């Protein structure tokens, strides 16, 4: 017997425990609406011949006046941005931001900071384990679509048996030639191209044919609970920004090519439901990280 | 002097069209072209300046017989204000106007066969100023509508990258392109700077200096035209109008 | 030094009182605040202005 | 003779052909309108620290006021705009919302309720057939991107026929190694890497080496007229989101991976046009179940 | 020694040399603020019962009033942006747009020229060269995510030289099987699923057994300076259409599936400093003429 | 004390303001096999006998 799992979903690391609560989760929000102002006030300030909208709100997320003589970092709130992210990241990461500076920069706005009043769907596929038999070849490429590719070399048809998780709301599995799919102890159905699965039904088994390799092509969606400013696109460009920046150059981690990767890893691990409730808040700054870099580049 | 003053499109092809070829033509002997010599420069060294001698210089030289000369000799004169010596062109051909060799086929010269890039680097691109390799290009442009051979000078500017990006926007047969360019192609003019009355080192920089400074004496002599006194006087035939024409545009 | 009541001057203005680090608020920033009474209650530094 | 084909041009299940008059298509816009004004409530209510802009655009949205202790589910409008996704999708599934109950709704503003203004870009490649010699393999993994691998087992070269459809407008062919294509009774070029094709043009011919496998990579752009509200950055969040609540589920209907490929399969079926025509009105509904369902998470 | 090569990195075409000055980027900067204002008024106007906002927004665009049987194409400004679109793709393309209409449409509006205040992140994935030995065969597929499937048919374990380029900043690795990959000239780690690498560390050697297949997926990040207008979305949109209506196509030129694809493939060139700052024009450009288009459909 | 002392003049700390060039030549390593001798001596000027 072999196994065969995705490569993104092995050993999640674990992450930071710092910078949850409720006063810690409006800075959070404040930086994120904030570093919108900058961006927003940046085209405003292009259209009507003026810097001053720009410098108002670059006072209000730096806490000082630019100067012409003196570099944009982005102030305090920059400052403490960075190190909450690199401390959501890994649990050996310290905590380097007191606390009182965290209350201070969370008065500037007016915020909730409420976590859990949205909604957002992933497209990262979970393959847990995939059980061939003896004789047979299987291996799985890709993340958003995975593309498991089984050969049978023996001389009679083979059960290969697919384990999806819990997680996942729903799976379409599509197949280079129509193919058999069912699930324990339940007849096999006539050969089709497209299949629509509910992980929480149970193992699923396909006959594989001796003969032509088959592949198929696995699409996953998930529902995750994000705040109303979650924006996907900037969190996806935060996180490739984060990475090269090198906040998350830390030993003992594991990196991840997309947020959407990173976030249905740790769900599928053990304790994974307090684990995404981080992962979530680290979204969130990603997002900030995004716009505020964007508009003060360094 | 008067060529080199010219600053837009409309007033260099104006200027072209009432100019005979035989002012491109020079009379004088001139000496070879390409040649290492000395100069002097007491101004500046007590040895002798090494310099080489070119086409595009503002004296005379002798310039070939054939057909790839006159219209060199013509190109020069644009760029440098004086042309190179050609005997014997002949009474038909010399009488005719610069725009009209450039760019008419009753003149009964044939030049289909020339190519620019010799053209080109006979007249020594590389030491021309932006101005001077513009005012080539407009020459260049004429040349290929009267042959037809718009798309081999399309594809002479995309093998040369500085010369596409400084190549003036006109078609050769519509006078409502001329207008509207606003290309400055003024060699000499009335300078911001301080110009003082000093020598240059190299030929073509002294030469240069020597006709932007008699263009400073040429603007306040006598035969200059002073269009904002004395319009009236302008004979109404090459009196200034907007609706400015050139025959066949 | 001068034997003054309750003396407005200091040396130079302190960084820590007591052990706790002070409050610095530029001019500009201070003046779009909008909690200045809560503010206010613990000790600020202003600067950036004449 | 072998033939290969597309996973997701196979099978396309018939639309419904209820809620396509000009007044159902104004209730549609209308409902989307409204939808993008109760999510830029939600978010200007959480930044302002008041539930006053929340309550207007919810009480124009539901017809009714919020109340605490209720779900806010989204009143009559929600439970139309539900009903009318179920029905777009199958001919099989019931049209459960009176016209007069439609109507009302689609006097709330006012609207063109024109579904043809605008074009969008979609990205599905169509591969209809790939027919090849005895001896040749030919496999096809992708939808949006479609990597065709090819091994010669043969004793000479052999000529493989591609057939991308009439629909899509331009299709881009990368290989792995140089390889060499022409249109049917025309010259064959030298070997090259990168093609770029019109479907119209005819059947392509591919010469296949016995050497080594060569994979070919295809990108396809297809136009198709939509109204100027489309974002198919919301179309496609609406489409997963339907899947998940259930609604998309009834005998006898095939399962896409994305809106991208349910629109493009049923171009290519017989009466292409016209499915087409009511796919649109469906997807800018899914625009407005994802704006709603985000804002009021039921 | 065999050698295998991204197919989008062959041959990167040269740029047009045109509409390059501070006098043509604010043009391209007008027309893109002037084109997303057709589009919100457009919407305006849509939604309410009168057709000023329109007329007043297509009167600036087009410098002439919408007329109910005539086309509304644009005018001169869309004329413009056409033929300027055209000169950048390619330097064979002519320079038809006078400097004195790109200088007159540049003063409808007031907007600065800059090119440089911002970044943007593209995922295509570099990969120059991989040098494997003999007896080993290697195919590299895709080009935002790219997988390379090597197999070893010889008698013992084969090193392969994997070469991601010195512009990409990160580069994230990922295999079907652990593997073993390190720097030339020092010691292999312990086999692991993920590598992340910084390509100017150097040629990376891989490990190859001869026991089964080995897929490696690869992800990459580079910044390239773009203005704080430039959105990706957009810009792809943009890339797609101005193919589609041929405005590409010109003799002895690439194509590529994307505006991803083009600007990387350009960047990796002897002269890729010099022409990303002409292809960030041309993202502009095709950002304007997404949103021109789409508001005026011809 | 240093606090004080920095009160006396109002001058910007900013250290990135501009750049300045070093002229030292990093020569990390030489790698020579045998019979093969190398020598490096200097550092503003990097001499290699080989």
């Amino acid at each position: 017997a072999n196994r065969a799992t995705s490569a993104f979903l092995d050993n999640p690391h674990p992450v930071g425990v710092n910078y949850v609560d409720e006063g810690s989760r409006q800075f959070v929000a404040v930086a994120e609406l904030l570093a919108s102002k900058l961006i927003d006030s940046s085209r405003e300030s292009d259209e009507s011949n003026s810097d001053v909208p720009f410098v108002q709100a670059y006072s209000k997320f730096a806490d000082d006046n630019p100067r012409h003589l003196r570099v944009k970092t982005g102030g305090k709130m920059a400052n403490a941005l960075t190190n909450v992210i690199r401390s959501y990241y890994s649990i050996n990461a310290p905590a380097i931001v007191p606390q009182v500076e965290i209350d201070r920069l969370a008065s500037k706005a007016t915020v909730s900071g409420d976590m859990y009043n949205s909604y957002a769907i992933f497209n990262s596929v979970p393959i847990v384990e995939v059980l061939s038999p003896a004789r047979t070849t299987v291996s799985i490429v890709g993340s958003d679509r995975a593309d498991v590719t089984m050969l049978n070399t023996g001389a009679g048809a083979a059960n290969i048996t697919f384990n999806f998780g819990q997680i996942a709301e729903t799976v379409i599995l599509k197949g280079s030639v129509p193919f058999q799919l069912a699930r324990l102890n339940q007849p096999m159905p006539a050969a089709r191209f497209t299949y629509k699965l509910r992980p929480l039904d149970g193992p699923f088994i396909v006959v594989l044919p001796v003969g032509n390799p088959l592949v198929i092509s696995a699409t996953a969606a998930t529902r995750i609970q994000v705040p109303l400013a979650f924006n996907k696109a900037l969190v996806e460009s935060g996180f490739q920004t984060a990475m090269n920046d090198g906040l998350f150059d830390i030993q003992n981690v594991n990196y991840y090519s997309s947020f959407d990767e990173f976030i249905i890893s740790q769900y599928h691990a053990q304790d994974g439901i307090n684990r995404v409730s981080t992962c979530v808040i680290l979204g969130l700054a990603l997002q900030a990280y995004d716009q505020m870099r964007r508009a003060l580049p360094v | 002097m008067d060529v080199l003053s010219k600053g837009s499109l409309k007033e260099l092809l104006a200027h072209l069209e009432k100019t005979p070829l035989e002012e491109a033509i020079s009379y004088r002997i001139g000496t070879v072209p390409y040649q290492n010599v000395l100069i002097s420069r007491n101004e500046y060294y007590n040895q002798l300046y090494p310099d080489t001698t070119s086409l595009i210089d503002g004296v005379s030289r002798e310039g070939q017989r054939n057909v790839n000369g006159l219209i060199m000799s013509i190109i020069s004169y644009v760029v440098s204000g004086s042309g190179h010596y050609i005997p014997n062109i002949g009474f038909m051909l010399l009488r005719r106007s610069i725009l009209d060799i450039l760019t008419k086929h009753d003149t009964g010269l044939v030049t289909n066969n020339l190519n620019y890039g010799i053209i080109a680097r006979n007249l020594t691109v590389s030491k021309m100023n932006c101005e001077q390799r513009k005012r080539m290009l407009i020459c260049f442009k004429l040349l290929a509508y009267k042959d037809g051979n718009q798309n081999d000078y399309e594809i002479y500017l995309n093998q040369n990258i500085p010369l596409k990006q400084i190549a003036p926007n006109f078609i050769p047969g519509d006078m409502r392109t001329v207008i509207h360019n606003q290309d400055q192609l003024a060699i000499v003019g009335i300078p911001a700077y301080r110009l003082t009355q000093s020598t240059e080192l190299s030929i073509r920089d002294d030469n240069a200096k020597s006709y932007k400074l008699g263009y400073v004496d040429w603007y306040n002599s006598n035969s200059f035209l002073r269009e904002r006194s004395e319009f009236n006087l302008i004979r109404l035939k090459d009196r200034d109008t907007k609706y400015g024409k050139l025959n066949g545009w | 030094r001068f034997g003054f009541r309750d003396s407005p001057f200091c040396t130079s203005l302190p960084r820590t009182i007591m052990g706790n680090d002070v409050r610095r608020i530029s001019y500009n920033v201070f003046s779009m605040m909008e909690d200045i009474d809560d503010v206010i209650s613990e000790g600020f530094i202003l600067y950036d202005a004449y």
